[PDB]
């Protein structure tokens, strides 16, 4: 069926685009986004602007025309971009995680060390790591070799998943002790749908990848089922971290 | 050069805003005799205070000099972090010298309103410190709490009707969700500093959404 | 008390003695001066575009 | 007797309002009537100054027609170059609640005060190197509002301590003192002539001093709340006001009188500024509602707005040939819009 594989895959580009480029204008179209701390919505919001418009279509291409690629060594810059892309916007989750991790227990302490100085090198430093593990008849078939295929799955989500949770527990029992204010309600639905919607998109993939890495078998009806919803998450990712402040509304009635 | 002058002086102004803009600053009211005087000592136009605790830098801007009208001049401290606002317990038999029949503890009761219930400050907090309870018991052993307050009736104390204040003024605060009062009994330097951090964590854990 | 009193009857006694025209005379002066001045307000009549140094001209 | 004192007031307030009764002979509604309407102005933002990190409480013009100054919470007062949006100075404030600026007729030096009760006047020209603080100014109780240059060595101030002084610099005392308000003096116009100046305060009323006497001459009413700003007409022989009121008016110096009115029933916020064009036909009046209205003095009708400002427009200006409006808001962004 050409007509839905085509026609649902192109709404995942559109909402990609539309959703990220949306926020780039309105953090520089304002005053009251003009916080050091949100350029990690910038960053990472070109790092799920690239995969949308050049992994998805070539991918889409190889799932489609169902035979081979067209091409012999653009596969390495295809097969190794596509890694690149989805392994630096789950890497810019920890960075906007572990930010407000510090500004809610350091409070006073973390006054400082907000210089964009600071912030800089993170986003340099974010974009250096997916870097690394990016670029370390016949069809595309991703990585089969049994000592990358495990290795980067570790490096890339089952690492920065130990660090969202944690992080986001912890933040909870600051809340709970700190408003005691009968707003117990409000701040466990934020930190429910902050942490389920990551883990529901990205967690089947980097689990049934593993299991076929250490001899196991999977049917591959389901791992094509699980491998597209990895780039669900990059069109979620404005929605979730952008709705519940009040900030990021009113600016963008400023455009819309 | 008009095309060499902006960029060597505005090279001058970001380096002067982030450089200047790490401060905390906070606006001390109240009264002619209500402790103003008593409690920058423990810690003409507008007064400014410096002052640092554990790392931290205070401003604190003193506006009591200002006779003129408020409301022409207290849209320019918008964005403080808190307000400082001092109290006299003693002063629950004294009559005011221009106006007699009113007291100076009704009085102050409503200039706790005006800058509580304020359309300026509606998400500001306030921190109330309520002074003099040393000489608060030797008057309330003589001259009964009923003189100023006519529905205080009960068993006269040190501690017992000079809680009943604490009411009073706290009563008053009709935002009762987006703002708080951190009441106190001048460890006066401490209750500003736990109070404060607790006003920048409650910010931060609304940028996340979770208040 | 009284000081000031006999100020302020002082004060109205020398404001309510002054010559007053009528508004007519008083509106056609000003309505006569715009009118006049009309041509060298560039707000009001638009300039041509040569010579508007905001808009396009030597920014000197 | 206190009575006496009260009933010798009350008649002569009835004799002033006769006077002013029987100069009302016809309402500019009537002798301007068959005018031709300005029309529809459509003004559009050439330049935009950026560089305020806070509020803009003030600026001003000067006679060069090609800079300015502004004044800022962020404790700085900057001279711009309209033509090239250049800074040509930056100038530490010693307070940072500043309220006024100036610029001197000559353009030599400025001028600035604020919630400190004092008026600083810092030289443009030192002959060696940067800026100094060549004078200091104090003998206010209050709040300055307002100052201006009376010329190269002269200074008359504003403040809310209900007084205008008249200064005389290069030996910082006051000349003369002008005292008759009941309330908080808002704003002062000088004359062009430069003998004349008017002032507005929160007692709801307006005055006119004789700058070389000390001697207040007429008072004007009307207003239902504080005057915020107020401004002559070009050739000397009017002005207009702005309140909290939500309106405008024009009042007339040889009727004695309030001529018009410029308000709307869709208006509810109070006027910030108000300024004359070049010729005075028009009358641009900043607002709370984040906006910038124009008016036909001759007509009373709105011929414009000024949209461009996310927070209150609290200051505006034109130039002496005309060319350009400048406004400042809340936002820390100034507008040329010629
Ligand atoms: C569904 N597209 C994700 C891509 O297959 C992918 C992403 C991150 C990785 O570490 C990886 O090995 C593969």
């Amino acid at each position: 069926v050409t007509l839905t594989l085509v026609c649902l895959a192109g709404l995942l580009m559109l909402l990609t685009v539309f959703g990220n480029v949306l926020v780039i204008i309105a953090v520089f179209t304002s005053r009251a986004l003009k916080a050091p701390q949100n350029l990690f919505l910038v960053s990472l919001a070109s790092a799920d602007i690239l995969v949308a418009t050049l992994v998805i279509p070539f991918s889409l291409a190889n799932e489609v025309m169902g035979y081979w690629y067209f091409g012999k060594a653009w596969c390495e810059i295809y097969l190794a971009l596509d890694v690149l892309f989805c392994t630096s916007s789950i890497v810019h989750l920890c960075a906007i995680s572990l930010d407000r991790y510090w500004s809610i227990t350091q409070a006073i302490e973390y006054n400082l060390k907000r210089t964009p100085r600071r912030i800089k090198a993170i986003i340099i430093t974010v974009w250096v790591i997916s870097a690394v593990i990016s670029f370390p008849e016949p069809r595309c078939e991703i990585n089969d070799q049994k000592w990358y295929v495990i290795s980067s799955c570790i490096g890339s989500f089952f690492a920065p998943c130990l660090i969202m949770i944690l992080v986001y527990v912890r933040i909870y029992q600051i809340a709970k002790r700190r408003t005691r204010q009968n707003r117990e309600k409000r701040f466990t639905f934020v930190l429910a749908v902050v942490i389920g919607v990551f883990v529901v998109c990205w967690f089947p993939f980097f689990f049934t990848y593993t299991l076929t890495a250490v001899g196991c078998s999977v049917p591959r009806t389901l791992f094509k089922f699980f491998f597209w919803f990895g780039y669900c998450n990059s069109s979620l990712n404005p929605v979730i971290y952008t709705i519940f402040n009040h900030d990021f509304r009113r600016a963008f009635k400023k455009i819309l | 050069a008009a095309v060499e002058r902006s960029k060597m002086i505005d090279r001058n102004l970001r380096e002067d805003g982030e450089k200047a803009a790490r401060e905390v600053k906070l606006l001390l009211l109240g009264a002619g005799e209500s402790g103003k005087s008593t409690i920058v000592k423990q810690m003409t136009g507008i007064v400014e205070t410096h002052f640092t605790f554990k790392d931290l830098h205070f401003k604190m801007f003193d506006v009591g000099a200002q006779r003129s009208e408020r409301k022409k001049w207290i849209h320019c401290f918008e964005g403080v972090t808190a307000i400082i606002f001092c109290v006299a317990l003693s002063d629950y038999d004294l009559v005011l010298a221009e106006d007699e029949e009113m007291n100076r503890m009704h009085e102050s009761m409503k200039l706790f309103d005006s800058i509580c219930n304020n359309k300026w400050f509606t998400d500001t907090s306030i921190i109330l410190f309520l002074n003099k309870k040393d000489l608060f018991e030797e008057k309330i052993k003589k001259s009964p709490l009923t003189i100023c307050y006519p529905e205080y009736a009960g068993s006269n104390t040190y501690e017992e009707a000079a809680a009943y204040i604490q009411c009073q003024f706290e009563d008053l605060n009709k935002r009762k969700d987006t703002k708080e009062i951190y009441t106190h009994f001048t460890k006066n330097v401490q209750f500003v500093f736990d109070a404060v951090t607790d006003v920048i964590i409650k910010n931060n854990l609304k940028d996340c959404g979770l208040f | 008390s009284i000081a000031q009193a006999r100020k302020l009857v002082e004060q109205l006694k020398m404001e309510a003695n002054i010559d007053r025209i009528k508004v007519s005379k008083a509106a056609a002066d000003l309505m006569a001066y715009c009118e006049a001045h009309a041509k060298e307000d560039p707000l009001l009549t638009p300039v041509p575009a040569s010579e508007n140094p905001f808009r396009e001209k030597k920014f000197f | 007797e206190l009575d006496q004192l009260r009933q010798e007031a009350e008649q002569l307030k009835n004799q002033i309002r006769d006077a002013r009764k029987a100069c009302a002979d016809a309402t500019l509604s009537q002798i301007t009537n068959n005018i031709d309407p300005v029309g529809r102005i459509q003004m559009r933002t050439r330049r935009t100054l950026r560089g305020h990190l806070a509020k803009i409480y003030a600026m001003h013009w000067g006679t060069d027609s090609r800079l300015l100054v502004s004044a800022s919470q962020d404790g700085k007062l900057i001279i711009w170059d309209s033509y090239t949006t250049n800074k040509v100075h930056a100038i530490p404030l010693r307070s940072s609640w500043v309220m006024t600026c100036a610029y001197a007729p000559s353009g030599n030096y400025v001028a600035c005060g604020g919630l400190d009760n004092i008026c600083s006047i810092y030289n443009l020209k030192t002959r060696e190197g940067n800026v100094r603080v060549s004078r200091e100014l104090a003998g206010h109780t209050g709040y300055l509002s307002c100052c201006r240059f009376l010329d190269d060595n002269q200074i008359v101030t504003s403040s809310g301590d209900t007084t205008c002084a008249l200064w005389d610099i290069e030996t910082g005392q006051q000349t003369t003192t002008f005292t008759g308000h009941t309330g908080d003096v808002m704003s002062l116009s000088l004359a062009p002539d430069t003998r004349l100046f008017v002032s507005g305060a929160c007692d709801a009323s307006a005055k006119l001093w004789d700058v070389r006497e000390g001697m207040c001459r007429q008072t004007f009413t009307g207003h239902e709340s504080d005057i915020n700003a107020i401004c002559f007409f070009p050739n000397g022989n009017a002005f207009a006001t702005g309140s909290d009121d939500a309106t405008c008016r024009l009042f007339d110096l040889r009727a004695d009188q309030e001529l018009m009115t410029y308000s709307h029933d869709n208006i509810i916020c109070g006027i910030t500024s108000v300024s004359f064009s070049k010729s005075g036909r028009l009358l641009l009046a900043g607002y709370d509602d984040f906006n910038c209205n124009v008016w036909d003095a001759l007509k009373a009708d709105r011929a414009g707005v000024l949209a461009g400002h996310d927070n209150r427009v609290s200051c505006l200006g034109v130039t002496d040939d005309g060319m350009a409006v400048a406004t400042g808001s809340w936002d820390s962004f100034l507008k040329i819009w010629n």
